[PDB]
């Protein structure tokens, strides 16, 4: 988690 | 045809290569155009002027001089005025709870303003361009800018950094030919607004861990633009590196850190083999840097 289409944008 | 994509992570830089992409590749910025920054630059001198002073109550500082405390109530009230500053900008002791701005958020032109002010409440001011770069406005959902370049038509995109708005990148990324991304390199020391417990210069390695590596730029050029070098040449001299890499070694310099980090960052490409990084060293307000760098990034894309 973290992530969002591989974009980390966190937690 | 060419598609460009800016990214990073907030507060990075991006916008001012974007206004550069039109100082260059253009004509830049007019005084009509000058003349709607004069608003901003107005708005960011006060806000910036205000949270050193509601900073140090916090920290706890005290003005030199016990008269400057009305000059500060005064502020707000406001909120002649120029007069306040200007003088305020001056304490000793503001100027303490200034040079402590990591304990806090403040922005990065806070100084180019204030240092320069007779010169921008005189009225019948109309900015520069540099007053203009160095401006901020928060870049949210996502804006479009086309050029031409030798002989390229580029389609630049220009998103926000903060997390909640890399929410709505995803939907530009097809069919993407080259991306920016930008790091404040004096960003070693601080931490991010969104999230005061994150330093900023480790939320900008995983994003950009995220992105070089991402399926959908496998035939991306990624580029690197370390950004923010002017002010890291002097935030080094008296901040050190070790408390964003516990472990660097060396010793802090301009060169050695910079390097340190040139590389930490690249170092996250997990095709170092496959695909290559092209990084460069940036002022995005420097327009003279940014042009010739930009060179150098589209004689690459040829390709
Ligand atoms: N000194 C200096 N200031 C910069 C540089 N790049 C950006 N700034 C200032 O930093 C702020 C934010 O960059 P910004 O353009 O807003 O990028 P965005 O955050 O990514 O949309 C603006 O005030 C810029 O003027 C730089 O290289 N050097
Ligand atoms: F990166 Al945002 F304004 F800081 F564009
Ligand atoms: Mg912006």
């Amino acid at each position: 988690r973290g992530y969002y289409h591989g974009i980390w944008v966190g937690e | 045809e060419v598609k460009l994509l800016l990214l990073g992570a907030g507060e990075s830089g991006k916008s001012t290569i974007v206004k550069q992409m039109k100082i260059i590749h253009e004509a830049g910025y007019s005084e009509e155009e000058c003349k709607q920054y004069k608003a901003v630059v107005y708005s960011n001198t006060i806000q910036s002027i205000i949270a050193i002073i509601r900073a140090m109550g916090r920290l706890k500082i005290d003005f030199g001089d016990s008269a400057r405390a009305d000059d500060a109530r005064q502020l707000f009230v406001l909120a002649e005025l120029a007069g306040v500053i200007k003088r305020l900008w001056k304490d000793s002791g503001v100027q303490a709870c200034f040079n402590r701005s990591r304990e806090y958020q403040l922005n990065d032109s806070a100084a180019y303003y204030l240092n320069d002010l007779d010169r921008i409440a005189q009225p019948n001011y109309i900015p520069t361009q540099q007053d203009v770069l160095r401006t901020r406005v928060k870049t949210t959902g996502i804006v479009e800018t086309h050029f031409t370049f030798k002989d390229l038509h580029f389609k630049m995109f220009d998103v926000g950094g903060q997390r909640s708005e890399r929410k709505k990148w995803i939907h530009c990324f097809e069919g993407v030919t080259a991306i920016i991304f930008c790091v404040a390199l004096s960003d070693y020391d601080l931490v991010l607004a969104e999230d005061e417990e994150m330093n900023r210069m480790h939320e900008s390695m995983k994003l950009f861990d995220s992105i070089c590596n991402n399926k959908w730029f496998t035939d991306t050029s990624i580029i690197l633009f370390l950004n923010k070098k002017d002010l890291f040449e002097e935030k080094i001299k008296k901040s050190p590196l070790t408390i964003c890499y516990p472990e660097y070694a060396g010793s802090n310099t301009y060169e050695e850190a910079a390097a340190y980090i040139q590389c930490q960052f690249e170092d996250l490409n997990k095709r170092k083999d496959t695909k290559e990084i092209y990084t460069h060293f940036t002022c995005a307000t420097d327009t003279k840097n940014v042009q010739f760098v930009f060179d150098a990034v589209t004689d690459v894309i040829i390709k």
